[PDB]
């Protein structure tokens, strides 16, 4: 049996198709950027009010790691 | 004093007079004694001597 | 009227029926928490700190759950246009446990912040006065319905 419909192929598929730790080193960096991402409202929001967003987050992480130590 | 309350509905409002006679009108009474069944019955009455 | 209580009734209202779900007690400790530490973060002395917390959380509940009339989409012909949102929980059905747990926050949020500035008496008369005038009074049984100018 034959259709019309085409298919897309698996991210894994992918990368076996296109082929050492950087790879390990890029995929921690996306996955901590994801988690970071999606677990607050910026889908949600306009370019403007994203931007505000992620400087307050950075203002309040920075200011945070300076009074730690 | 607070925490020992026990969740009531707020008081509704009282009936008004229009209302209170619309709601007497509409109230049907019975007669005061039963007609229905006197003719089937009745002849205890005729057969008195 | 009856039709309003029929409306009032035909639905549950989603704009209020949130507030007995799974985590709503809970949310409200964590944001104070969070207010708490941010105000820390700022790094002013800790008077001040505790005091810009309970301003800030007080003023905030007051203007969500007591300020604004109505609902924010249709739900009926009008319904509960009348109505803030403190008056909609429960379908307006006083001292239920969630209001008792929300009244309750105020008073021990003004209890653990007491002790740090009981030395000044400026701004322990200022943040009993905002707390008992704003978190305790509009949430009474009194209160309810209660339109003035
Ligand atoms: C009106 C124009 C005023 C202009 C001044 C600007 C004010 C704008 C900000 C306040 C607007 C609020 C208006 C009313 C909002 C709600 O009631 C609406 C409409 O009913 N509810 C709904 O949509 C239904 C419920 C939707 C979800 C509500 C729960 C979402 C999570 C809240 C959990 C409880 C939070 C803790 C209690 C409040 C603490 C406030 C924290 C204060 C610090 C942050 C804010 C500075």
């Amino acid at each position: 049996h034959k259709s019309s419909m085409v298919y897309i192929p698996t991210t894994k598929e992918a990368k076996r198709r296109n082929g050492g730790i950087l790879n390990t080193i890029e995929e921690v960096v996306e996955k901590l950027y994801w988690t970071y991402y999606i677990h607050l409202p910026f889908y949600l929001m306009a370019s403007f009010d994203s931007f505000f967003l992620h400087v307050f987050f950075l203002t309040i992480f920075s200011l945070s790691f300076f009074g730690i130590l | 004093i607070l925490l020992t309350r026990k969740s009531y509905k707020p008081p509704k409002r009282p009936l008004t007079e229009q209302e209170i006679d619309e709601l007497c009108d509409e109230w049907v009474p019975e007669p005061l004694v039963d007609p229905s069944a006197t003719d089937e019955q009745s002849w205890r009455v005729a057969k008195t001597p | 009227t009856f039709e309003d209580e029929n409306d009032q009734q035909m639905l549950p209202n989603m704009n209020a029926t949130w507030v007995d779900q799974r985590g709503a007690w809970l949310i409200h400790i964590v944001v104070i928490v969070l207010l708490r530490l941010f105000y820390s973060l700022f790094g002013s002395t800790p008077k001040w700190t505790w005091t810009l917390t309970n301003m800030t959380y007080i003023i905030g509940f007051y203007i969500m759950f007591h300020l604004v009339k109505g609902t924010p989409f249709d739900f009926n012909g009008g319904a509960y246009d009348n109505l803030t949102m403190w008056e909609q929980i429960n379908d307006e059905t006083l001292y239920t446990p969630t209001r008792k747990f929300l009244l309750i926050v105020p008073i021990v949020l003004f209890l653990i912040s007491n002790q740090y500035y009981r030395n000044d008496m400026t701004l322990f008369l200022s943040n009993l006065a905002v707390t008992v005038l704003i978190g305790v009074v509009p949430k009474l049984g009194i209160t309810h319905r209660l339109r003035i100018s």
